[PDB]
């Protein structure tokens, strides 16, 4: 996990090889590319309750909102399964209004 | 690791707190105190040096 110890980037594995009087390591590394720019937000408060993401980040393509992981872009809809609530949106800075979907009401009806 | 990807400082500090165990809610609820403490410490190191 130590950065730049072996390889340049995120380390996956290595293969050793011999030499006349030494060793040669072949490191396999993972490098991101093809980036995109998005608009973010710290937390979203619905019905006076502020929700934060568990593992990920809020993104917006201009009209809607999604939760995506940091190292890749695969959007998901915002539910109550991948977000947790703490307090109310009075003191946190950058809060944006939105709605949070839940499955219980659609499934019960 | 790769290219340079911009990120707001507050969310970077949230990630850094999340790395050491403390949840990211604590920073967002205690931003002003953290900023004041950091400013005071960086002022103190000036006189210390
Ligand atoms: C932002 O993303 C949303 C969701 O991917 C887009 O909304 C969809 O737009 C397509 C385009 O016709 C529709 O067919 C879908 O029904 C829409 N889905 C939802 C849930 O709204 C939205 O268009 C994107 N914004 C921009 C500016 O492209
Ligand atoms: C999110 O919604 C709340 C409540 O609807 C908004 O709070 C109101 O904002 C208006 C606009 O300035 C004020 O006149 C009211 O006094 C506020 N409180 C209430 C109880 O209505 C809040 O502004 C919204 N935030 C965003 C970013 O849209
Ligand atoms: C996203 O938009 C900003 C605003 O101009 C721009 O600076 C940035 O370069 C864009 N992202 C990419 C990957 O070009």
């Amino acid at each position: 996990k130590r950065v730049d110890f072996c390889g340049k980037g995120y380390h996956l594995m290595s293969f050793p090889q011999s030499a006349p009087h030494g060793v040669v390591f072949l490191h396999v590394t993972y490098v991101p590319a093809q980036e995109k720019n998005f608009t973010t937000a710290p937390a979203i408060c619905h019905d006076g309750k502020a929700h934060f993401p568990r593992e990920g980040v809020f993104v917006s393509n201009g009209t809607h909102w999604f939760v995506t992981q940091r190292n890749f872009y695969e959007p998901q809809i915002i539910t109550t399964d991948n977000t947790f609530v703490s307090g109310n949106c009075d003191v946190v800075i950058g809060i944006v209004n939105n709605t949070v979907y839940d499955p219980l009401q659609p499934e019960l009806d | 690791a790769g290219a340079a990807l911009q990120i707001p400082f507050a969310m970077q500090m949230a990630y850094r707190f999340n790395g050491i165990g403390v949840t990211q809610n604590v920073l967002y609820e205690n931003q002003k105190l953290i900023a004041n403490q950091f400013n005071s410490a960086i002022g103190k190191i000036q006189d210390s040096l």
